[PDB]
């Protein structure tokens, strides 16, 4: 104890530098012991003098005997005080931009435990610029020290923006990337996608994390058998597909979502379909991709499997929206719908107890699935078309009630907006007026009274499909008839001079058929 | 918004009605199009949405003589044919 | 020619 520590102390200060080199060795192996490591700890002149050294010294070997020194102190409750209060964080976190690997081992490792076990060393590692040096040596390659490393940023970034935007702006998001991409240990791809998940909560993180590529990285390890490693990666995954739906290289992580929907897991299930819909909403190859492996098929299974759980259905309706639209490969995927027999339960989630937002995607899937003549009649057999009209009728005289001449009180309702109702619901009736059975149907119905309505409507696309569907049923002469007589010549002739030139299109088209 | 490039067959057919660019909206691709059908005035009158395009360049940038305007998956098919998508 | 024209957009409306 106390009887070489004060000439120990008064020997690392010293103005020779070989004096306090021979001082630094025989102070490591004395630390190697619990009393003579006691000592040292209850010497608060010892241990600013070895962080001090450690600090400022240019020799190698005192550098790592002082880094080892506090190591070997950071094993204990008061070790961590006397380090915190000694100014031995903002020392470490300098020994972290050192080119010894022994130095760094020392030095990450004691932050580490201070972060760990030590109450206030979040934010002096973070005032001291922790953060940024520890993203720093991200680009090392030895797989224990980047455990240490990615799990101390974990501790730090923790429910913390400033130190995100921190591990953001000094490169952190493309590190965290390449580390998934390129190495096989669980425990520091388990750590480094809690420092991405962590991340990715926070949405001006998540373009860079796309860019750098961590889709695909972490799609890399969804057949990984620690499924800790796979949730997190899933997690970030849904978290991150809103950004960034231009990603090429895509083909492995899609085939392997697919594949994840038939999972016993169901909250497997349910991130798979979200990831996918939002992978799918504006992009013509992840399309043509998801198909391809059997999206459609393995899309129809899960909302078949789902029953009345939104979370499941609606991301994957949505998914299938997608999918049956605006590809080389849509009139296949309509069809394949039908083919795996989804078009029945398709038109339940139509009904209660469904919310607004799966009713709106659900419709939206049903107008895509009308483009396909083999499905006119069975949507008809379905009752697609009664359902769409009272889904159409509630929400234009919902609209109404909030339109006077103020113009319309804009609100939505479960996230929806009801002209939004309106807007597909007509937009379906319009593709399925192509048939002349459904034509039949729908007049049937008293709707060409309430399709004449929407023309005054100001908002574009429903004035379009309004429009749109009243020329289908003018082309049989006894309807044409009908539509004259609720008073449609005047709107349609100023709709004549649309800036939506469609709309023009299907005026005139209505017009030529009620009086020649 | 998905963006195309059409085939140098398909690129004169456009830039025959006055198109501009070399990539395009479905939108624009389906504009000009069908302007240049109702120019060249390919369409019967009897029938309107019949297409004879036999010694038009039309049925050389498509193949057959004559479709008809309603048979939508043979069109986009020839369409998608001729396009390379962004 | 209003009947051709209808019948284009029922064309392009596959597209929206
Ligand atoms: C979808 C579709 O093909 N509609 C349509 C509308 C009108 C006509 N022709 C006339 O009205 C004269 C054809 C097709």
């Amino acid at each position: 104890a106390t009887r070489a520590i004060p000439e120990l102390t008064k020997l690392l200060n010293d103005e020779d530098q070989v004096v306090v080199n021979k001082a630094a060795v025989m102070v490591h192996q004395l630390s190697k012991k619990e009393a003579s490591r006691h000592a040292i700890m209850r010497s608060p002149q010892m241990v600013s003098a070895i962080v001090r050294t450690m600090q400022n010294t240019n020799d190698v070997e005192t550098a790592r005997c002082t880094a080892g020194t506090l190591h070997n102190l950071s094993h204990h409750r008061e070790g961590l005080l006397a380090i915190f209060k000694s100014g031995g964080i903002p020392a470490l976190v300098k020994m972290l931009g050192s080119p010894v690997d022994s130095v760094l081992f020392y030095a990450i490792t004691t932050l580490h435990n201070l972060l760990l076990h030590q109450e206030g060393a979040k934010m002096a590692v973070r005032l001291a610029g922790g953060l940024q040096k520890m993203v720093a040596l991200l680009n090392k390659t030895n797989v224990k020290f980047l455990a240490i490393t990615t799990d101390c940023l974990q501790i730090l970034a923790y429910g913390n923006q400033e130190s995100k935007l921190i591990i953001l702006a000094s490169g952190g998001p493309q590190a965290l990337v390449n580390i998934m991409r390129t190495y096989t240990y669980e425990k520091l791809l388990w750590t480094t996608s809690r420092v991405l998940k962590v991340l990715s909560v926070c949405s001006s993180n998540k373009p860079a994390i796309v860019e750098a590529g961590g889709m695909q990285a972490l799609g890399l390890h969804l057949t990984d058998p620690s499924q800790r490693l796979v949730q997190n990666c899933l997690w970030t995954l849904r978290n991150l597909s809103d950004a960034a739906t231009k990603q090429e290289g895509m083909e492995g992580l899609l085939g392997t979502l697919v594949q994840l929907l038939g999972s016993d897991d169901i909250n497997v299930v349910t991130c798979a379909a979200g990831i996918l819909s939002n992978l799918t909403c504006n992009n013509y190859k992840n399309k043509m991709m998801v198909c391809q492996v059997g999206g459609i098929e393995a899309l129809v299974r899960t909302v078949l499997r789902a029953g009345d759980r939104e979370d499941i259905t609606e991301p994957a309706i949505c998914a299938l929206r997608h999918l049956t639209s605006r590809h080389q490969e849509a009139e296949m995927a309509q069809n394949a719908v039908r083919l795996h027999y989804g078009l029945p339960v398709v038109v339940k989630l139509l009904h209660p107890p469904s919310h607004w937002p799966l009713i709106k995607a659900t419709v939206g899937l049903i107008r895509n699935l009308a483009l396909c003549p083999a499905n006119h009649a069975p949507l008809r057999e379905q009752g697609a078309i009664p359902r769409l009209v009272q889904l159409l009728v509630r929400a234009h005289q919902d609209t109404q009630r909030r339109t006077s001449m103020g113009g319309t009180q804009q609100q939505f309702v479960e996230g929806v907006r009801m002209e939004e109702i309106v807007e597909g619901c007509t937009g379906a009736l319009h593709i399925l007026a192509r048939d002349v059975h459904n034509r039949i149907v729908i007049r049937g119905l008293n709707t060409i009274p309430l399709f004449v309505q929407l023309l005054y409507s100001p908002i574009e696309n429903i004035q379009r499909v309004a429009a749109g569907v009243l020329c289908e049923l003018a082309q049989d002469k006894e309807a044409a008839e009908a539509i004259e007589a609720e008073g449609a010549t005047a709107p349609l002739t100023e709709l004549l001079h649309s800036r939506n030139e469609g709309v023009a299109t299907y005026a005139a088209a209505v017009l030529f058929r009620m009086s020649e | 918004e998905t963006l195309v490039r059409p085939k140098p067959l398909l690129l004169k057919l456009l830039k025959s009605v006055g198109a501009q660019k070399d990539t395009y909206t479905m939108k624009e691709v389906l504009f000009y199009l069908g302007q240049y059908i109702m120019t060249k005035r390919l369409y019967d009158e009897k029938q309107q949405h019949i297409v004879y395009c036999s010694n038009d360049l039309l049925g050389d940038l498509f193949g057959v003589p004559s479709f008809s305007v309603k048979e939508h998956r043979k069109i986009y098919t020839m369409i998608y044919r001729n396009l390379v998508v962004v | 020619q209003v009947c051709y024209q209808a019948a284009w957009q029922c064309l392009s409306d596959d597209w929206d």
